[PDB]
RNA sequence: CCUUCUCAAACAUUCUGUUUGGUAGUGAGUGAUACUCUUUGGAGUUAACUUGAAAUUGCCUUAAA
């Protein structure tokens, strides 16, 4: 039932996306075009959260490196306006609690703020990548049978090389030079993999399963940050021992 | 450093080793994103995991007062962040 | 069989929305749970026991007590249940509170008044002077009762029911 | 085969990509 | 049943100093004084007042089932 409140509720959530996001583009002008004359500031950040709470501020200035991206839902009372919509229809995470990577270079940068109060985010470590692609990743595969619209678990060898036969690459432990060190365009490793798909941290309705989802509401609702600013520097976390529970 | 054979064949890896007396033989799969069967049960593997994973626990503990040592080994952080293995 | 105007008043309580709003109030006010002045009263025990406050606030459920409440005048609003096992013990309170001008409003079941008190049962649970954060929430509450139930159920007081 | 005798096999057998024995399983 | 742009660079090393930036509202109505404008198009601006967030018709789905 639609329960009129709601209805309020979600349009004022989407208004506070769009009214942000429209200052982000502006500022985004003023970025692109340094047309600056009055304006806050010109330089980005992006803000480093680490655990008692220990933060601290710097700015990307790349220098190509990867953010790892994790999405979780938020803020919950929200439609996807368009413009955030697609920049993640791109990386197709909605369909949530989709991990990916993301190689962040400074035409990658400016494009987060739009995603930002969305995946949490922070540059992995090697057994994160390597834990976090051991454990998962699917392949859409045609072969000798299989007009297929279906997926296939990573084990076969045969479709490792055959399908990086183009880059020259078997086994995907080199993948993890491209992607650990960031290979050649890193892309295709990437696209290829056909990223992931997480198990949520906590499952939910039962009993004691409840209360952790309470305890989660808390920390997640207090962890994830934003500005709402224009201004709103990204937000990066340590993001391995969220995958030591994650995956 | 006190082993015995290897063996190996389609399912993983299997490792023999020997302590005094009674002696060892143990499997390791090879590592893939490989689903689980969604079928067979977990509760009567996962009680196993409780007892045996309890025999397990002291067996390392009584098991590392052999010479002497302190049970369970430290871990260095930057070992797993990185590696995450037996080094 | 037919019911006396002074019964049947029961019988006729808020809705789903506006009962909800009540509790979305109301929830903020837990009475502290006694685990909690076992806590509060730890930590300063400690304190003054080897190294400024403010007027505690909660909603006001003694029977008594809030018939004490009332009559002076003090409350604001004042929740009653529509099940007392005695059911005697609450039927001049919608009278009461009437002659009195006080906001009275019916809420259904005395295991839901009871559960936001720390209790297994209230079937009164009111309050008079509270926090300016929902002091408006509070007028606009009250207003909400007075205009949902006050106004056209004047009708309660004659007709027998049933 | 390393520890299948104790030998250290020299590298003749190996080497890649010579044949290596095939299995030779401890049974 | 929603939760709010809580900071920047620059300059000079002084338990702080200097400097430039960065802020669009609930609405309704009281109104005596001006500025400014442009061809009637009245546009942007000028003291300071009342108000229960009051009223009437200014062309992603684990926040499930």
């Amino acid at each position: 039932f639609v329960r009129a409140e709601s209805i309020v509720a979600k349009t004022l959530a989407t208004s506070r996306e769009k009214e942000r996001i429209k200052r982000v583009s502006i500022l985004e002008d003023k970025k692109a075009k340094n047309e600056t004359q009055h304006i806050a500031s010109g330089k980005d950040f992006i803000l480093k959260i680490t655990e008692g709470l220990i933060r601290e501020k710097t700015t990307y200035d790349g220098k190509p490196a990867l953010l790892f991206i994790v999405r979780v839902r938020g803020p919950l009372a929200v439609n996807i306006p368009n413009k955030a919509f697609k920049i993640l229809s791109l990386l197709r995470l909605v369909e949530t609690n989709t991990g990916v990577f993301v190689k962040l270079t400074k035409n990658v940068y400016p494009l987060l703020k739009v995603i930002a109060p969305y995946v949490v985010i922070g540059k992995p470590s090697l057994s994160s990548i390597r834990s976090l692609i051991q454990k998962r990743g699917r392949i859409i595969y045609k072969g000798e049978n299989e007009a297929e619209p279906h997926e296939i678990v990573l084990n076969d060898n045969n479709i490792v090389e055959e399908q990086l036969g183009d880059h020259g690459i078997i086994c995907v432990e080199d993948i993890i030079h491209e992607i650990a060190t960031m290979g050649e365009s890193f892309s295709v490793c990437n696209f290829f993999l056909q990223p992931f798909k997480l198990n949520r941290e906590v499952s939910g309705f039962g009993s004691l399963n409840r209360l952790r989802k309470i305890k989660q509401r808390e920390a997640e609702s207090r962890t994830r940050q934003f500005s709402n600013a224009a201004t709103a520097p990204v937000i990066e976390v340590d993001i391995d021992s969220l995958l030591a529970k994650l995956n | 450093r006190l082993v015995r054979k290897v063996f190996v064949s389609i399912k993983g890896v299997y490792y023999q080793a020997n302590i005094k007396g009674e002696e060892v033989r143990w499997l390791v799969p090879f590592k893939f994103p490989e689903n689980i069967p969604s079928d067979v049960d977990f509760r009567i593997m996962l009680t196993f995991l409780e007892f045996y994973s309890t025999l397990l626990h002291f067996v390392l503990y009584k098991l590392y007062t052999d010479s002497g040592l302190i049970y369970p080994p430290k871990l260095d952080l930057k070992k797993d962040k990185i590696i995450s293995g037996l080094s | 069989l037919k019911v006396p105007p002074t019964i049947a008043q029961f019988q006729y309580t808020l809705d789903r929305n506006t009962a909800a709003e009540t509790f979305k109030l109301f929830n903020k006010y837990r009475p502290e749970t006694a685990a909690e002045k076992k806590e509060r009263l730890t930590k300063e025990a400690a304190a003054v026991a080897e190294g400024a406050s403010p007027k505690p606030y909660a909603v006001k459920y003694g029977l008594n007590h809030v018939v004490a409440l009332i009559e002076n005048k003090k409350a604001k609003l004042v929740l009653i249940a529509n099940d007392v096992d005695p059911i005697e013990l609450v039927v001049f309170l919608p009278a009461l509170c009437k002659k009195m001008g006080v906001p009275y409003a019916i809420v259904k079941g005395k295991a839901r008044l009871g559960t936001l008190v720390n209790q297994k049962t209230s079937a009164v649970a009111a309050l008079t002077e509270v926090r300016a954060e929902d002091e408006a929430a509070l007028a606009k509450l009250v207003s909400t009762i007075d205009a949902n139930f006050a106004d056209k159920y004047d009708e309660v007081k004659k007709h027998w029911g049933g | 085969d390393c520890i299948n005798k104790g030998e250290l096999v020299p590298a003749n057998k190996y080497l890649p990509g010579e044949a290596l024995p095939p299995h030779l399983s401890p049974w």
